[PDB]
């Protein structure tokens, strides 16, 4: 279900390049034309061009000649894009595809910014001091995307909303509710658990009742 | 070059029903051969898009019958014959007959079901963040429908907008729902100089707004 390897995020400075790496793999990259198709979060799919990794023949889309490049490695079977000249409009995901298979990979969400890597602040968040009870986690003040949040190591998945992080002034607030029934908390320890791979933060808070 | 005009922007509909998508090229859409490239995706929340309909009309293997599409020349339709569940997410026609193959809008799949209220929550500034001097005061509201909410912060009485940050959930695949949380964010040396915090979201199933709030002490 996902024959195409992409990094996940990759955060970029205005003005640098970044190239982006898509890793075919189970089926022959020399078969078929590889597209790159770009959204930006509100969706809006914009395709990029193709290349043909037998021959490295390229389309490119007249929007983007000035700010892309295709190339392949048909030894390593990698297909690459180089986004150069980077401004704020670049951030955005990207997806490589085999549209005459309809092979996809996950995406690349790159991020153009100034801003140095920010470790989170975690905060426990303890109802106020009746049948069910909800508790949140507060992260706060990181950079860049993603943090990853599980509540007692995913083992609550339902009953959680984790909140799509909100972003300002080059940090991201981060929010999640869990609601268990009351005879479960403080009964039974919940703790939220945050990590955040590009500054190595990687922590527990448990959630103490307030007094 | 090549715009495709895709309606509803968004699809409300029932499980069970029969739905339609409609997309409207500004040119031709024949190949060089006879064939005609026009196809219809699917990207599920998260996920990457799907291919659901290709050549106007051919289901893509792997793809559940009750998708089908058709047209000619210039208007083509993807048609659902019973939505299910499954079914949420962003509907895509692309065309591949021109450089540069070009996405319509796309069309949000929105499932409707009965009306919920907000299930409201709020929750004063945790000790740690005092100490550091900060104030944080989050409110979620959970579950909920239909997705059109406004939230609003209470300050002894009066109102307060500098300092929210609003985020809101997707639609929820297993019951059709909507989340949003509220934080309001002040400095320790704010926060300590008022009493009373409220948060109040006004939703179509009241008119009443639901509303709770906290004393510091
Ligand atoms: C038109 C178009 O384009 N289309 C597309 C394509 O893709 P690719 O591969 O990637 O390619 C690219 C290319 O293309 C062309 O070339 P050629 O040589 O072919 O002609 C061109 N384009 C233009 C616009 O022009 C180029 O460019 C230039 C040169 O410039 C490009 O680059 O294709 C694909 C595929 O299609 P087809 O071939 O047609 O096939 C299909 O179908 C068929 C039929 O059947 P029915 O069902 O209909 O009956 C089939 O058989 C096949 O099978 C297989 C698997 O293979 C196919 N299928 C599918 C599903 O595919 C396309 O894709 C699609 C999906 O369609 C695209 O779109």
């Amino acid at each position: 279900q996902v024959q195409l390897q992409q990094p996940g995020s990759e955060l970029v400075r205005p003005g640098a390049s970044v190239k982006l790496s898509c890793k075919a793999s189970g089926y022959t990259f020399t078969n078929y034309w590889m597209h790159w198709v770009k959204q930006r979060p509100g969706q809006g799919l914009e395709w990029i061009g193709n290349i043909y990794p037998g021959s490295g023949t390229t389309n490119y889309n007249e929007k983007f000649k000035r700010k892309a490049t295709l190339t392949v490695d048909t030894s390593s079977n990698t297909a690459y894009m180089e986004l150069s000249s980077l401004t704020s409009e670049d951030s955005a995901v990207y997806f490589c595809t085999v549209v005459r298979m309809d092979y996809w990979g996950q995406g690349t969400s790159v991020t153009v910014s100034s801003a140095k890597t920010t470790a989170p602040s975690v905060y426990p968040l303890a109802p106020v001091c009746g049948s069910s009870v909800t508790l949140g986690c507060l992260v706060k003040g990181y950079f860049p995307e993603p943090v990853t949040l599980t509540w007692n190591s995913g083992s609550l998945s339902s009953g959680v909303h984790t909140f799509p992080a909100v972003l300002q002034s080059d940090l991201y607030t981060l929010s999640s509710s869990v609601t268990v029934t009351s005879s479960t908390w403080p009964s039974q320890s919940i703790t939220c658990n945050v990590a955040h791979p590009a500054s190595s933060t990687k922590v527990d808070k448990k959630i103490e009742p307030r007094g | 070059d090549v715009v495709m005009t895709q309606t509803p922007l968004s699809l409300p509909v029932s499980l069970g029903d029969q739905a339609s998508i409609s997309c409207r090229s500004s040119q031709s859409l024949i190949y060089s051969n006879g064939n005609t490239y026009l196809h219809w995706y699917l990207q599920k929340p998260g996920q990457s898009p799907k291919l659901l309909i290709y050549k106007v009309s051919n289901r893509f293997s792997g793809v559940p019958d009750r998708f089908s599409g058709s047209g000619s020349g210039t208007d083509f339709t993807l048609k659902i014959s019973r939505v299910e569940a499954e079914d949420l997410g962003v509907y895509f026609c692309s065309q591949n007959t021109h450089i540069p193959y070009t996405f319509g809008g796309g069309t949000k799949l929105e499932i409707k079901r009965a009306d919920a209220a907000p299930t409201v929550s709020i929750f004063p500034p945790s000790s740690e963040q005092l100490t550091s001097g900060g104030a944080s005061v989050v409110c979620f509201l959970n579950n909920f429908y239909p997705k059109d909410i406004n939230v609003k912060w209470k300050i002894d009485g009066s109102e307060r907008q500098n300092g929210v940050l609003n985020s809101w959930t997707d639609q929820d695949s297993k019951d059709s729902t909507y989340s949003m949380s509220s934080t309001l964010t002040l400095t320790k040396d704010e926060y300590e100089r008022h009493n009373s915090y409220t948060c109040e979201a006004t939703h179509k199933t009241s008119t009443s707004p639901i509303v709770k709030s906290f004393n510091r002490n």
